[PDB]
């Protein structure tokens, strides 16, 4: 049924046109930490906690 | 007699018949007369038979 078919009489017929879509992509921060004091790595059990 | 021909191909495409198949050949010409002296012009009116 949709088949581009042309006749003698050549004219406007059968036009197509294009798309051009796009995609997306965003940038997001993380992050954490932890404290500690100088009481708990100085007189502490282990000498490498750090 | 001036003939102006365009064969069917790229010199008949427009946005109108994007194909180019239609060509043609039209025969254009002036035409004209100065009757300097009509009285030697003589012409004769009759009905003619079957």
């Amino acid at each position: 049924s949709k088949l581009p078919l042309l006749t003698e009489n050549g004219g406007r017929v059968n036009r197509v046109g294009f798309t051009r879509l796009s995609r997306e992509g965003s940038i997001h921060k993380f992050g954490f930490f932890y404290e500690f004091t100088q009481e708990s790595l100085d007189f502490d059990s282990d000498d490498q906690l750090k | 007699f001036n003939v102006m021909t365009k064969m069917p191909g790229k010199e008949t495409a427009d946005r109108n018949d994007p194909y180019g198949e239609t060509g043609f050949s039209s025969i254009k010409w002036y035409y004209g007369i100065l009757v300097k002296r009509p009285e030697r012009i003589a012409v004769m009116k009759a009905v003619a038979p079957l």
